[PDB]
């Protein structure tokens, strides 16, 4: 029994041992309260302020559509603290945290983003923060392990299973069964049991909200369409969210081609995977014929979850978004072209959205159209990946 | 065929509780766990809870995690378990025996499937680790259809409510996960008329099995401990057999109150 809706259509639910169920009744229940307290909602908003630098820019390209009708504009979460849009939500997560009572904060990462944001967001608000991470992603991530150290968090690799995202996200909720009392479990994306693909899309939500108003003050239209890449569907959901409502607007989400679809090695389970049950949800996902999780594959660390939010899935099936691929040569060549004509970087994982917005430009470059790119995050982090790839290919 | 039945109705009359002990199918091989079957039967197991390898198990511990694994590496998939069920039930046709899956085992070719497939190879029970009960219509139902009895597992934070699901929604047995004191546990769950409980928490030593049954529940699950035996034995396949039927025959003398 739920305050709030668990489905979006035939997608979510709340798939955990039972041991779990009242650690999430526990914080749904929190989470209702806490959105309708306005002193809760003034925290929140001073910290994304003051502190992560809301609201962020939205930028018109000058260069890169030169020759063609169409008019691309990139909101540029790149410029929030930490480099990416994941530190609004972890904020948030952080503060219902302390309107639990909870001390202690729990999360899983991969790439390394989700880890750091949750380590800085637990430092500036006086929480111990333990972050599980597999021992394959230590490895390649050792960076992003400095930082969280430097942060005061505590790492912890998992070299169970494939030790990769996935069995961090297991080991992270075998911890909070027993934890829970004390430690809230900050999931770093709008996906997993019920309420964190709601929570999540909700601390989201300010992206497309201050886009909608950025782009009425600068053009007086809506867009033609806005997009976004999809590795869990946290960005995404926080571009679409305040959109969904104006049907004029088409909401398209990226899921990474990797070496190509037909290839099997991507990481586009909406569109090209099959509904199963894990990480508590009923979601499209990578699987074997036998019902075993796989992996994802893309160039892009960060787009590595082999699953997608159910609101996503809801949003595909009745046609109200529509989702695509884009593989990682397309992405890198979207990578090099913002750096040279726009003189920014982005992430690799924003790379696959820019790159479907510039194939819709360049297919048919006199359609007169108004397009919005979530730039979700810079590519310092990527500067290594892309030169080597350069230089293995000349 | 009503296997958990029968059991508790003999254990009942000889003053027993039942011992279950747990192990992952195909660990460490196909015929080396159809070896360790057969011996912890021959031993005094009374009925089996049997695991299927699944990739992503994220309500089991690390020797839980590891013994998968071992299965995996031996190429173990959901249709080869289905063959060593066959082979189980034609070889003790008494014994009730419960497989522990997750949900997307279950739910990968079609929910009723799973369950009619369960019933042909005479499978009594089943518990689906990641489905809580307030998600469980569609696999209780399927169950029930196919003669199946749904298993769920009665947590140590279970509240009033939880108890009365559990209570009409199990069948075969509960399994009892050891703030609340556990005599009255059991207490409540026999006012409500739920299944036989099985305490299935950190069951290690026969003291713990004997503790079980004078506390009121009609048997123990060991549900980690078995599986500690393989793992430690790996290299010696016999001594492992050899330490399974100590073990075994230990926690089963135990349940003799
Ligand atoms: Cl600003
Ligand atoms: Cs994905």
């Amino acid at each position: 029994t739920t305050l709030l809706n668990p489905y979006f259509g035939e997608f979510g639910g709340m798939y955990v041992p039972q041991i779990l169920m009242p650690a999430l009744n526990q914080l749904e229940e929190a989470f209702v309260s806490a959105q309708k307290d306005p002193e809760f909602q003034a925290q929140f908003a001073d910290l994304l302020k003051n502190y992560a630098g809301r609201p962020t820019a939205l930028t018109k390209c000058q260069n890169i559509t030169a020759g063609t009708r169409t008019t691309l504009y990139l909101k540029r979460e790149d410029l929030l603290h930490g480099g990416a849009h994941k530190t609004n939500q972890v904020l948030g997560q952080a503060l219902l945290a302390k309107r639990m009572g909870k001390s202690e904060i729990i999360a899983e990462t991969g790439a390394g983003q989700h880890g750091v944001a949750s380590a800085l967001a637990s430092a500036l608000l006086g929480l111990k923060c333990r972050i599980y991470m597999g021992a394959k992603d230590v490895e390649r991530q050792s960076p992003n392990v400095f930082r969280m150290r430097l942060m005061g968090a505590e790492v912890i690799p998992v070299h169970s299973g494939s030790a990769t995202l996935k069995d961090a996200c297991n080991e992270a909720l075998r911890d909070w069964s027993g934890s829970y009392e004390t430690a809230h479990y900050m999931l770093g994306t709008a996906a997993g049991p019920h309420p964190y693909p709601t929570i999540v899309r909700e601390f989201q939500r300010m992206i497309g909200e201050e886009t909608k108003a950025q782009i009425l003050d600068k053009e007086g239209r809506l867009p033609d369409a806005v997009i976004a890449c999809v590795g869990g569907g946290s960005n995404a959901i926080g571009m679409f969210a305040d959109f969904i409502n104006d049907t004029s607007v088409g909401l398209i989400g990226v899921e990474p081609g990797g070496h190509g679809i037909e290839t099997g090695e991507h990481g586009a389970p909406l569109k090209h995977g099959r509904v199963g049950i894990y990480f508590g949800m009923k979601a499209p996902m990578m699987q074997t014929a036998d019902g075993q999780i796989e992996e994802s594959y893309s160039i892009s660390a960060g787009l590595d979850f082999p699953s997608v939010g159910p609101q996503h899935a809801y949003l595909n099936s009745i046609g109200r978004a529509d989702y695509v691929s884009i593989t990682d040569d397309e992405a890198l060549e979207a990578f090099k072209t913002l750096c040279r004509h726009e003189g920014i970087i982005p992430a690799l994982e924003s790379s696959h959205a820019l790159a479907h917005a510039l194939k819709m430009m360049r297919e048919q470059p006199e359609k007169e159209q108004l397009l919005v790119v979530n730039l979700s995050g810079r590519g310092d982090k990527d500067i290594f990946t892309v030169h080597d790839i350069l230089k293995a290919r000349g | 065929m009503e296997r958990y039945e029968n059991l508790f109705a003999q254990l009942n009359d000889r003053r027993e509780g039942a011992f279950v002990p747990f192990v992952t199918l195909g660990d460490p091989g196909i015929e080396q766990s159809l070896k360790i079957i057969d011996t912890l039967i021959d031993a005094g197991a009374d009925a089996l809870e049997l695991g299927v390898p699944f990739s992503d198990p994220l309500a089991d511990g690390p020797t839980i995690q590891n013994a998968n694994l071992r299965a995996f590496a031996a190429g173990v998939t959901p249709a080869q378990c289905f063959e060593m069920l066959a082979l189980i039930r034609e070889k003790h046709p008494t014994i009730p025996i419960g497989l522990l899956m997750y949900a997307n085992l279950v739910f990968n070719n079609g929910i009723d499937a799973f369950y009619a497939r369960c019933e042909q190879v005479g499978v009594d029970s089943v518990l689906v680790a990641d489905v809580p009960v307030e998600e469980s219509a569609p696999f209780r139902q399927a169950a029930l259809r196919h003669n199946i009895a749904p298993i769920f597992i009665c947590p140590p934070n279970a509240d009033d409510d939880l108890l009365r699901q559990v209570a009409s929604y199990g069948r075969g047995y509960t399994y009892l996960l050891s703030a609340l004191p556990l005599h009255h546990l059991i207490e409540k769950l026999k006012e409500y008329h739920a299944a036989p409980a099985l305490q299935g928490f950190g069951i290690s030593s026969p003291e713990q099995v004997s503790a079980a049954v004078r506390a009121g529940a009609a048997g123990a699950i060991s549900g980690s401990a078995i599986v500690k035996i393989i793992e430690k034995n790996l290299a010696s396949p016999k001594q492992m057999l050899a330490e399974l039927r100590s073990f075994v025959s230990a926690m089963k003398a135990a349940s003799r109150a």
